[PDB]
RNA sequence: GCUCGGCCGCACGCGCGUUACAAUGACUGGCGCAAAAAGUAUUUCCUGUCCUGGGAAGGUACGGGUAAUCUUAUUAAUACCAGUCGUGUUAGGGAUAGUUCUUUGGAAUUGUGGAUCUUGAACGAGGAAUUUCUAGUAAGUGCAAGUCAUCAGCUUGCGUUGAUUAU
């Protein structure tokens, strides 16, 4: 079968998943088969050059990374894209590289930002009867 | 003074449905001519009963020539509408307590029966 | 009140407007040029473009009713 | 399953509601058999609200 | 196959099949105390295990009610006589079953035995049997005209929590009199 | 002679459907095809599997 | 465009169909200033006769306002589809005319009129004051508001 | 590389002096870098927790206001960076400064409050905290745009650059911010 | 040179491939544009017809590519992906569906111009549309045009 | 039981509420972002292709699914990107009306819903009063389920975008 040299994480936020694929080569970044550059919202696509950033453009320059997004809306699309990227050249860095740079790249990360090692525990709420939505109430009429 | 509906007079629209060989109450070149609602009501079927309805103006209608007014027909078919054939008769159209005596034009062939029996009494007010 | 703003500029004004944008300020928007010059907005605009197509206007930012424009040899003192 | 409804058989003033579910579990496994071998594995007694469905693709 | 069912709605009407069934074994069987029954479904047959106090009159005189009642699911709902069986079972400890307490005292009250006595009686059978505590709630008018609620506690007794659903077993009866509807709980909280 | 007797179509609507327990035709549950009104159904419901957990 | 050579020629007021047509706007939305035209037929009306859609109503050529009349007299000779039409076929005659300025409230006066002559529900709720529609009149339209027949001033 | 706000702002060039802001305005950290001002925090779980947000995104998050643009951010994020463009073409220094420099520079000191004491009810001349400083400070900018910008011509963007700009300047004419700042602090000065 | 010769429709940004497609579309005057055109506004959705007098050539164009990316994608499912919102006035917003009509007369037209096929061998969805070789050619060929005049822009 | 009305009748008083008074906007394009629910006693239930119609909708041409298999792992809408419109009862806002067309139903008149042209009111942010609410929360935003032949401005739920301020 000959097992790849892959390396999958996965990254989540909200109803947002994330799998992101790391292999050795000339770096990509391919998010559902396309370039950062396309993801819907503008602004945020920095948001995902962040991680990438922060390490600096020669830990990527080595590595192809494809991130397949389903999930719930653009934003936490977002923020799983920016996880799953962040925790798979971790990932990487602990099978094919020596432990210590996966932990230094560990603290690099986190002193940033620990949204992106970290998931986002928050969830929707569900409804209370007797109201609009999940706490707000139909109104009182006292008098 | 004319009387005109879609561009036809009584004598035409008498002409179209009283057109040989046609054995439906309401013909479909006529039925062309109506409303959608109405088409509607034709072309997905009709009931018997509305024939017999017809035939009792048609009697109605003959019987005073002197032109003392039709004797009137009761009826409770507020859903029928009104065929060309039916105008200048008389007709009761139960309102659930009455029979309201209704006169026909011509401008009313398009419409039901019971656009015309008053349903209910109109709101006359008073408290202060 | 209302404010009248015009609906068409004379060929008498118009590369004369267009070739001096200071007078409208360090920021051109929409509604800057609406101030200055008395132009309906959509012609504002139209003024815009055209003095950018003409290398006197640089765009800083465009977000869907925002125009962000600057003057390029910098603001240049009137008459 | 959820069937949500008003406790009250009335309406008398306050909305409450009973959030009533039934949860269905639904498993499978799979065989590689002879007819007396089913027979075999299947002799067991089982708990009364279990469905045992039993389908046969032959295989060469 | 008979007919493809849709599990949610097989299912659902399987519940609803069990509940007539509940229905009317608690309505037609009335005497002899039942408590419960049970469903087994297999492609040839319906096997129903009748729970009761006294299985001897489920089956009644030489299956007198038997036959009756297996005739009626017969003509009820349709079936081969091979396709109908019915059991009765013993519940070896009646003081633990509360239908059948309650229909002690919906007895006992029929026969014009006093309340507290009445009561009392049952609840020390219960904790006889090993319950630890019981409780009868019974409402309606009792004195008179005006309605009364009277409770009778004796021994451990939980409400609240999942616990509840759990130890406590309960069931209620309506009771009739000439002066109307009167009506019986009992709780009996089961033991460990 | 009693031909006309229930002779309205009652094909569909409110009154082509009743609880099969207390045979109200109102706020019928026809949800899962259990065809049980919201009371009968909450008496039922512990007989017909339906727990409250929430 | 916006430069105009001679302000001398642009006309702030135009009059179209017994009716003013607001000049310092844009030309179809302009048009909507007559009772019986709305964006869209503006719109169209601007395709049939290739005036241009982006420009301002000063800049119309008489000769252009008066092909709109005609549009608006004989709509369906100009082609477009009968689907387009205030009035689909009328009642006395089978004709599809586009309703104009003054035609339309005629026409719908007459309408009203043959309603109450007919002494049929809806004539007769007309005039009575009331909603034709058969909505709720215990508690909506108090203290008086618009019925049917809505005139803009 | 230190990142630049939007990539056009450096960070660096930022110094708080009041010894009571440097602990509640976020920018000195490495944390509160940020290109985008969108951090989807949880800054609201603990009492202080909102100290440790980014400024822009505090201001974005009071801008999302009113029925209609609640929960929209994408659109503040563009009033923002829009505004601090407009900002640097009219001061030319970073836009931050100035948005910090104006926080600092407009918010209330002296409030006046109701301490009720056995018979005394008056008004009393009370110090308003660092945070609820800063949070007045943006509330205040913020109103004064909306009033403003409601059916103007004038964009939220510009509305809000000029309110930053004269809330910086302490222009009491041209600053909505300070015009309420001025007068409460004299509302307090005159309940000594 | 490692810089590309080839770019994918994937590697480029939409709004441009569809405004690129529709000028060739128009340079080339290989549509047809029934009349129906004129008098027709989008969706029943819509108080206006559109702004652009190039919506045909724009829809289509931008149709390709979703029959591009999305193959097997039948007229239905267009008309949701192609609908929006309502204002049904004092009621709430709600989801509707494009007109048929003008989606299908795009792609038997696309079908005309050897720009996609209608599958019969597809058995769920027959005669569903999917692009050729030869409209593929085409499309990664604009893309590939397009995505050179941007990694011209330093 | 059957037929026709009635509960929807309007000078008004009082409650829940939907929609707005617009530029943080409306409109015209473009854009492979959800979750959770349902679903055929065989043509009847979800419905996917396909075809016709300008449209709502119709064919019946090829088909799947009693469903983790099929409708679908999609088809949502705020949001984003262009472009129009330019602070005025303006395209804001659409009540109310008149023709036409369609669908559910023996039956639609006293408009069941939906479509096309028209028609365009009040409303320029609301007196005394007063409701609910502390985090994926409020608010906006759509989606389902119950009702149900047809009829959501209701209810019960489902996610998306996401706060100000307390503690
Ligand atoms: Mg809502
Ligand atoms: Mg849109
Ligand atoms: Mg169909
Ligand atoms: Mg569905
Ligand atoms: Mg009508
Ligand atoms: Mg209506
Ligand atoms: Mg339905
Ligand atoms: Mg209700
Ligand atoms: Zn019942």
């Amino acid at each position: 079968q000959q097992k790849p040299q892959l390396v999958q994480t996965f990254g989540r936020k909200k109803n947002a998943v994330a799998v992101a694929s790391v292999r050795p080569g000339k770096g990509l970044l391919k998010v559902n088969g396309s370039p950062i550059d396309m993801i819907n919202p503008q602004i945020l696509q920095a948001k995902i050059y962040e991680p990438i950033l922060l390490l600096g453009q020669q830990k990527f320059a080595n590595l192809d990374i494809r991130i397949r997004v389903r999930g719930s809306g653009y934003t936490s699309q977002v923020y799983a894209i920016r996880q799953a990227l962040s925790k798979g050249i971790v990932a990487y860095h602990a099978k094919y590289v020596d432990e210590n740079s996966k932990r230094e790249i560990k603290e690099q990360l986190m002193q940033y930002d620990r949204s992106l090692l970290v998931a986002d525990p928050r969830r929707m709420e569900p409804k209370k009867c007797g109201g609009r939505g999940a706490r707000s109430k139909m109104q009182k009429a006292y008098r | 003074k004319k009387f005109t509906f879609r561009g036809k007079g009584l004598e035409e629209l008498t002409a179209l449905a009283s057109g040989s060989n046609s054995e439906k109450l309401i013909s479909d070149e006529l039925a062309a001519l109506f409303d959608a609602k109405t088409r509607r009501r034709v072309k997905r079927g009709i009931s018997e009963k509305y024939a017999k309805f017809v035939n009792k103006v048609r009697r109605s209608k003959e019987k005073c020539p002197a032109g003392e007014k039709p004797v009137p027909v009761k009826t409770h078919y507020r859903s029928m509408i009104v065929i060309p054939e039916l105008v200048g008769g008389i007709v009761g159209v139960y309102n659930g307590k009455e029979f309201v005596n209704v006169e026909v034009k011509f401008d009313m062939i398009g419409k039901y029966l019971a656009e015309f029996a008053m349903t209910y009494k109109p709101t006359t007010h008073g408290k202060t | 009140d209302k404010v009248n703003h015009a609906v068409f500029i004379e060929k008498k004004n118009v590369e004369s407007i267009i070739n001096n944008p200071s007078k409208v300020g360090k920021v051109l928007t929409v509604s800057t040029v609406v101030e200055k010059l008395k132009v309906n907005g959509s012609l504002a605009r139209q003024l815009m473009r055209t003095m950018a197509d003409r290398k006197l206007v640089e765009k800083v930012a465009k977000n869907g009713n925002q125009w962000v424009y600057s003057v390029i040899g910098g603001v240049k003192e009137d008459k | 399953l959820v069937i949500t409804v008003r406790k009250s058989p009335c309406g008398e003033g306050s909305k409450t509601w009973d959030r009533f579910e039934m949860r269905i579990y639904k498993r499978i496994i799979d065989l590689t058999c002879n007819v007396p071998d089913v027979k075999t594995i299947t002799n067991f007694r089982i708990d009364p609200g279990v469905e045992i469905e039993l389908t046969m693709t032959a295989d060469q | 196959t008979t007919r493809a069912i849709n599990k949610k709605k097989k299912f659902v009407a399987d519940g609803v099949f069990n509940a007539e069934l509940h229905s009317f074994f608690s309505k037609s069987l009335q005497d002899a105390g039942y408590a419960g029954i049970e469903v087994r479904r297999t492609p040839t047959k319906t096997e129903i295990r009748i729970k009761a106090t006294k299985p001897q009159q489920v089956i009644g005189v030489e299956g007198k009610k038997h036959k009756e009642l297996t005739q009626f699911l017969q003509k009820r709902f349709g079936y081969s006589d091979d396709q109908i069986q019915i059991w009765a079972e013993p519940i070896k400890f009646k003081g633990l079953c509360a239908s059948a307490q309650v229909e002690a005292m919906n007895y006992k009250l029929l026969k014009d035995v006093p309340v507290r006595l009445a009561a009392n009686y049952i609840i020390k059978s219960v904790i006889q049997d090993g319950a630890k505590g019981c409780e009868i709630i019974i409402s309606g008018k009792l004195k008179q005209q005006r309605a009364k609620t009277m409770k009778f506690k004796q021994g451990y007794m939980i409400c609240t929590g999942q616990p509840k659903n759990d130890y406590i077993d309960v069931a209620v009866r309506h009771v009739f009199f000439k002066q109307g509807i009167m009506g019986v709980k009992v709780k009996i909280m089961l033991p460990y | 002679p009693n031909k006309l007797w229930r002779t309205h179509p009652r094909n569909y609507g409110k009154d082509s459907k009743e609880c099969r327990v207390c045979g109200a035709r109102q706020g019928l549950i026809t949800k899962y095809e259990m065809m049980t009104c919201r009371r009968c159904f909450r008496e039922q419901a512990p007989h017909i599997g339906f727990v409250k957990y929430r | 465009s916006f430069v105009i050579e001679k302000e001398s020629d642009f006309k702030y007021i135009h009059r179209i169909l017994n009716t003013n047509i607001d000049g310092k706007r844009i030309t179809p939305i302009a048009l909507t200033g007559i009772r019986g035209i709305g964006r869209r037929f503006a719109y169209i009306i601007c395709k049939v006769l290739k005036i241009d859609p982006n420009a301002r109503a000063g800049l119309l050529t008489e000769d252009q306002c008066n092909k709109i009349t005609d549009l608006i007299a004989d709509p369906e000779a100009h082609g477009i589809p009968t689907w387009l039409l205030n009035r689909i076929n009328d009642f006395k005659d089978g004709k599809n005319y586009q309703m104009a300025s003054n035609t339309l409230d005629t026409k719908m006066r007459e309408d009203l009129e043959r309603l109450k002559k007919i002494k049929s529900h809806r004539g007769l709720r007309h005039f009575w004051g009331l909603k034709v529609r058969g909505q709720h009149t215990k508690t909506s339209g108090r203290h008086g508001v618009v019925c049917g027949v809505v005139r803009k001033n | 590389t230190q990142p630049k706000l939007f990539g056009k702002w450096n960070y660096d060039e930022v110094k708080i002096q009041d010894p009571c802001f440097q602990n509640y305005i976020a920018c000195t950290t490495t944390k509160s870098q940020v290109f985008v001002p969108h951090t989807a925090g949880r800054y609201q779980v603990k009492k202080f927790r909102k100290t440790q947000c980014p400024i822009v995104e505090r201001l974005i998050g009071t801008l999302m206001f009113h029925g209609r643009n609640a929960g929209k951010k994408a659109l503040c994020i563009k009033v923002v960076k829009n505004a601090f463009e407009i900002i640097h073409l009219v001061t030319g220094r970073n836009p931050l400064e100035v948005f910090v420099g104006a926080v600092q520079n407009a918010g209330p000191r002296e409030d006046s409050t109701r301490i009720g004491t056995a018979g005394v009810v008056r008004k009393q001349a009370v110090d308003v905290a660092p945070m609820r400083r800063v949070n007045l400070a943006i509330y205040f900018i913020i109103k004064g745009c909306r009033e403003s910008a409601f059916k103007s011509m004038r964009s939220i963007a510009e509305t809000l650059a000029d309110e930053i700009i004269n809330a910086e300047k302490n222009n009491t004419q041209s600053s909505w911010a300070i015009r309420k700042k001025d007068e409460i602090e004299k509302v307090a000065k005159g309940n000594r | 040179s490692n810089n590309q010769s080839f770019f994918t429709v994937k590697d480029v940004a939409a709004a441009d491939f569809i405004r690129e497609y529709a000028s060739h579309l128009k340079k080339a005057n290989k549509l047809s544009i029934p009349e129906f055109t004129q008098w027709t506004t989008t969706s029943v959705a819509r108080e206006l017809a559109p702004q652009d007098s190039d919506w045909v050539y724009i829809r289509t164009a931008a149709l390709a590519r979703k029959v591009y990316l999305k193959p097997h994608t039948g007229i239905s499912t267009l008309k949701h992906i192609f609908g929006s919102n309502k204002d049904r006035g004092n009621l709430r917003n709600k989801h509707q569906a494009c007109h048929g009509k003008i989606l299908r007369w795009a792609l038997k037209s696309l079908e005309d111009l050897k720009i996609i096929r209608k599958d019969k061998n597809s058995a769920t969805k027959k005669f569903s549309r999917v692009i050729t070789k030869e409209g593929m050619t085409e499309l990664n060929r604009i893309a590939t045009q397009i995505a050179i005049k941007q990694r011209q822009a330093k």
